[PDB]
């Protein structure tokens, strides 16, 4: 696995990550965002040959001295071929370790209650749990699905 | 208060935005116009324009009308327009830091790099902030990346922006990260990758540390361009040290060792080896290393997969050079073995052991599957049964050891039988692996799908092999069962999409491509699925809505990239604005957009041209003249995935790069053919009151559809899973290439007459004369190749035919042209013939001649009635009969909507009798 | 996952 940096030209290539119920696509103006802000927190995984594992995007926005400089984490996926093999445990402890060496307080996220796989797997990373943001996820004339927020308090620092 | 009052109300919704600002008129300032042309700029562009134009030109210079108006001129695909207020508010006054900034950003959209170097050179000399002198220094690279291959990219531009920043450097002012990388990349740009790498490994590389390896990933790419290896060998092996699993960095490793084995390398007498360290020299030097990584990670509750597969991989670059002497990696088939032993349980066992395939023998392919086979824990083989696995392990461990009985080509030389019997044992394995994996959670695919697959690219190949045509249909009901059993697959709905696609059936397509959210982006890479098959199966509505989506994606594309270029400055990117740049080029140079395009224009033209609206006020609403093409045809990019199947075929019949660059060189062809057919066609008005220029296209027309057809002779033959063949081999054999090029020298030939008139060209109305009657009987050869029926009943099969659908819609589309073509006859005719004589009498055979083969076209377009009296395990014998109640009422849909484009079309032909 | 928009 090579861990490296989401570079554009490979949102055309994210096909078998982004092709899943749980995964979204968020557009070229989200991506272009968070890659021309914060491209530290934007590591990608590349197999062998080719084959895309999977991606994190993230975000630390808060605010210092009130105790909410905290390191978003808004999007993780790996490819369904993929799962199993530490890659996931991999790329949110680069994430980690990213958004503490820049003083952060928390690393905030927002699962979707509805699948107890990635539940399961930030509960025992080491994640707590936070509020439970009420219809949450907007649509896409399926139901609304209530995100839990959920925040691990790493290292304290301003 | 009446700015914020009078205005927080007049941004409501649209009305409440617009009647509160509307009522402002009589009520109250300078930008009311404004507030309420955003709104009011839905579908009216003049009534919107007429007030935009209007408080555009009166001096602004406020924060309102200045952001409402950059708004409205971005949102109308002008920026062009908004250049132009800032610097008519600068020219009134000097603005601190505000206006200076927001006209840099308005030159940076609209593109002008030559002109904004100028501002934001002006702007640092107004106040001496340090962010304000490398925006002029990225505008300096931004008009040297723009015009490259010239003396003018590294001694007029370049050049010049490293004096810039090396004035800067001396001082003590370029304290912060984004400096750095700009001054890096300058660095690079101009070659001097020696004085480049200095700037990085010494004191100016220290605020570089914002990214995980932002230093040892940037002196890699000087070690190497410098061509400098020890001290890439060291980096290397340093950064494997840390992970033990980077692949991109065992693949430097072995790059430099080999390098150094090549250049015959020795270490220095003092001091470490090189400037990082501990350089390795020969293969011993280098096995020791990976032997020490296998042990080391051996020790360890993680299980990577980092070293098995370096080992891999240097047993076959050591083979690259001497074979002959092996000290003890070991075989390649025992070192694959014994990764499949370890990694076998998870999914990706398979797209590991496939890049090193190649090491086998290429004859025990089929003893290195026997002894895969030996090591799961399969049950007891004759209880009058199959031998099948007992845990979730120990299945996916097996589907591992079909996929790579697939993959070394043993699939492919059974002969319709044996090839026959696994699918049979495929369905088999699928049907007891859902016995696990029972309590799913509807987004989590069946432990056991991938039997499916095995079993649906074995009825394919089988299909395209024999021609039986009994196996689509097994195929589709085995990819139904599979996806109403997981239906989150999206191989399954990729799947089912192809098939319906090349049985002939559409609507299921749209309804499964709106299952699988194919979101913004994925308009590039899989919609193409939808565009190719879309129009060309009869479906103009889905076509239409297709068409609009890929539309809206591009266009949205082109102004939010624009505007994330701007907002790449703000926030010190410069190492992204190349790549923003290179994407949006890539995102509009895309062949997917350019085919959209045309079809979007030909679908308005040939559903509401003479029809609802005349064919001029049609093209002057599209903006379409014929002599200017808006697509590239040189940067033409074919960006579409192409890898989106799965596909365990054996490494040589998949997709080669032969294949994908004959479907973008085919791709290219057919969208030459449309586009001047699509030009061609919006000459027709205006060419009534030059032919210069529509006698022109005819030659290239006819020069492409001979190249064409010269690229149908060399007989391609595309995977299953590969680009999908075009519609142009099937355009020539309906003939309709020759049917529409008899209509294009007709237009010309009445142009010839009406320029000449009917005095003394008795020549020229023979020549009309004959082209009707010769035009008419390609018209009925077309009816003639496309008479048959959609659906047979041949044997207690089914025997769809596909091809009787796409020679009708090629049908449709040919009288379209042609009835354009005589509309455009008329206009030259029927004022002769009120001024008042053997030329228009056969004109009105003609017509009312085109008029009886329209009704005999739309009476043969009631196979509705021959449809519609078709009759047509437990479960898969259930799942048949709602694949065939796809596919007939498919062919009823696409048969109804053609049908009722025809009856609307026939109505036209009450405007051509003279 | 965040939400789209
Ligand atoms: C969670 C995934 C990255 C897979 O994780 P991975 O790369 O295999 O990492 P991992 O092996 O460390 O898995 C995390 C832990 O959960 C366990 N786990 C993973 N999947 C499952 C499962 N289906 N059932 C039970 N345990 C599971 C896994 O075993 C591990 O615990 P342990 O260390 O004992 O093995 C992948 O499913 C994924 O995230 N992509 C699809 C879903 C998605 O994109 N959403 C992201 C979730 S947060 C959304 C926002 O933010």
């Amino acid at each position: 696995t090579t861990l490296r940096a989401f570079t554009c030209d490979d949102l055309f290539r994210f096909n078998n990550i982004n092709l899943d119920p749980l995964t979204e696509t968020y557009g070229i103006p989200f991506y272009l965002q968070y890659l021309a802000h914060w491209p530290e927190y934007f590591i990608v995984a590349e197999a062998p040959g080719g084959e895309l594992m999977g991606y994190i995007m993230g975000k630390a926005e808060g605010s210092v001295a009130r105790e909410e400089w905290h390191g978003h984490v808004t999007a993780l996926s790996v490819a369904p071929e993929f799962r199993r093999l530490g890659l996931a445990a991999k790329l949110m402890e680069l994430l980690e370790e990213i958004s503490e060496r820049k003083g952060g307080f928390f690393v905030d996220l927002f699962v979707r209650v509805s699948n107890q796989v990635a539940v399961n797997m930030y509960k025992q990373l080491g994640y707590s749990v936070y509020r439970t943001v009420i219809e949450y996820y907007s649509a896409s004339g399926e139901p609304d699905e209530d995100a839990y927020d959920m925040r691990k308090a790493l290292s304290r620092d301003t | 208060r009446r700015l914020r009052p009078i205005y927080d109300y007049l941004d409501n919704g649209n009305n409440k935005m617009a009647i509160q600002q509307a009522d402002k008129l009589l009520k109250k300032h300078c930008a009311k116009v404004l507030k309420a042309i955003g709104l009011q700029r839905t579908g009216k562009q003049e009534e919107a324009f007429t007030l935009a134009q209007e408080v555009a030109a009166l001096e602004p210079t406020d924060d309102n009308s200045l952001q409402a108006l950059t708004i409205l001129y971005r949102e109308m695909h002008r920026p062009e327009l908004v250049t132009k207020l800032y610097e008519a508010a600068v020219k009134k006054v000097p603005n601190s830091e505000e206006y200076h900034s927001h006209l840099f950003m308005a030159y940076a959209r609209v593109g002008e790099y030559k002109k904004m170097q100028q501002a934001g050179m002006a702007l640092y000399k107004i106040v001496p902030k340090n962010p304000y002198y490398f925006w002029s220094v990225m505008s300096l690279i931004m008009q040297s990346i723009s015009a490259q291959d010239e003396n003018l990219s590294k001694t007029m531009f370049l050049p010049l922006a490293e004096r810039m920043v090396e004035k800067m450097v001396k001082e003590d002012k370029i304290e912060a990260e984004a400096e750095v990388e700009l001054y890096y990349m300058i660095l690079e740009r101009l070659g001097k990758y020696q004085e480049a790498l200095d700037v990085i490994r010494g004191k100016l590389g220290e605020k570089l540390t914002s990214e995980i390896q932002s230093r040892e990933n940037k002196c890699m790419a000087m070690y190497k361009k410098l061509s400098r290896w020890p001290e890439c060998n060291a980096l290397s092996r340093r950064l494997l040290l840390k992970n033990s699993d980077d692949w991109q960095f065992y693949l430097t490793y072995f790059d430099s060792v080999f390098r150094l084995i090549e250049e015959a390398w020795s270490p220095p007498a003092e001091g470490e080896h090189s400037l990082e360290g501990e350089v390795h020299y020969s293969a011993e030097k280098a096995v020791k290393f990976i032997e020490d990584r296998i042990t080391e990670e051996s020790k360890s509750s993680r299980h990577l997969r980092g070293p098995h597969l370096a080992k891999l991989e240097l047993i076959r670059r050591l083979r690259s050079q001497g074979c002959n002497d092996e000290y003890k990696l070991g075989d390649p088939e025992e070192l694959m073995f014994q990764y499949f032993k370890k990694f076998g349980d998870k999914p990706c066992c398979f797209t590991d052991l496939k890049v090193f395939v190649d090491l086998l023998p290429a004859t025990q392919c089929t003893k290195f599957i026997n002894q895969l086979l030996g090591v799961v824990p399969l049950s007891t083989p004759t209880e009058d049964k199959l031998a099948l696995p007992a845990d979730i392990r120990a299945l996916q461990q097996h589907l591992c050891v079909v996929q790579l009985t697939r993959l070394l080509g043993l699939y492919h030389t059974m002969d319709k039988n044996q090839k026959l019997s696994v699918v049979r044992e495929l369905m088999l394995r699928y049907q007891h692996g859902l016995e696990f994996g029972k309590t799913c959670l509807k987004t989590e695919l069946q432990f056991s799908d991938y039997y499916c697959l095995l079993a649906v690219h074995a009825l394919i190949d089988v299909w395209r092999e024999t021609g039986d045509e009994t196996t689509v249909w097994q195929a589709l009901t085995l990819l139904e069962e599979g996806l109403t059993h997981s239906p989150s697959n999206a191989q399954f709905k990729l799947l089912l999409v192809r098939i319906y696609c090349m049985l002939g059936a559409f609507e299921p397509v749209v309804d499964l491509y709106s299952s699988l959210d194919a979101k913004h982006i994925q308009h590039d890479t899989i919609g193409y699925l939808l565009t190719r098959y879309a129009e060309s199966l009869g479906q103009y509505a889905a076509a239409s809505q297709s068409c609009n989506f890929a539309l809206r994606f591009f266009h949205s594309n082109q102004k939010d990239t624009s505007e994330y270029i701007i907002q790449a400055y703000k926030y010190g990117a410069f190492e992204k604005i190349p790549e923003f740049i290179a994407f949006r080029n890539r995102l509009n140079n895309s062949l997917h957009f350019a085919q959209v395009r045309t079809e979007r224009m030909l679908l308005d033209l040939l559903l509401e041209a003479n029809i609802s609206t005349s064919l001029a006020e049609s093209i002057k609403s599209m903006n379409l003249r014929p002599e200017e093409d808006d697509i590239p045809w040189e940067d033409l990019r074919d960006n579409r995935d192409l890898n989106v199947f799965f596909s365990w075929d054996p490494k040589d019949r998949d997709v080669s790069e032969e294949h994908k660059k004959l479907s973008l060189e085919e791709e290219t062809l057919w969208l030459r053919i449309r586009s001047l057919t699509l030009r061609l066609i919006s000459g027709l008005p205006s060419l009534n009151h030059r032919i210069d220029i529509l006698r022109l296209l005819l030659q290239q027309l006819e020069a492409t559809l001979e190249t064409g057809k010269r690229f149908i002779e060399k007989d391609i033959q595309y995977p299953f899973l590969g680009p999908v063949p075009t519609r142009m081999g099937g355009f020539f054999n309906s003939g309709c290439s020759q049917c529409q090029i008899s209509s294009f020298y007709l237009v010309n030939d009445i142009y010839e007459l009406d320029t000449s008139g009917l005095e003394d060209t008795m020549e020229i109305q023979e020549r009309i004369e004959n082209s009707f009657k010769s035009l008419l009987d390609q018209l009925k050869d077309v009816f003639s190749k496309c008479k048959g029926d959609l659906l047979e009943v041949k044997d207690g099969n089914l025997k769809t035919h596909p091809t009787l659908l796409e020679n009708l819609v090629f049908f449709v589309e040919t009288i379209s042209v042609i009835l354009w073509v005589s509309s455009y006859c008329e206009s030259v005719l029927r004022p002769y013939k009120l001024n008042l004589i053997i030329m228009p009498p056969v004109f009105t055979s003609f017509q009312d001649y085109v008029t009886g083969l329209q009704t005999l076209i739309s009476n043969v377009v009631d196979h509705i009635k021959g449809l519609e009296t078709h009759l047509i395990s437990p479960e898969e014998r259930k799942f048949s009969k709602t694949v065939q109640g796809k596919v007939q009422s498919s062919y009823l849909h696409s048969l109804l909507e053609m049908g009722e484009l025809l009856k609307k079309r026939l109505e036209t032909t009450k405007k051509l009798k003279i | 996952m965040d939400v789209f928009m």
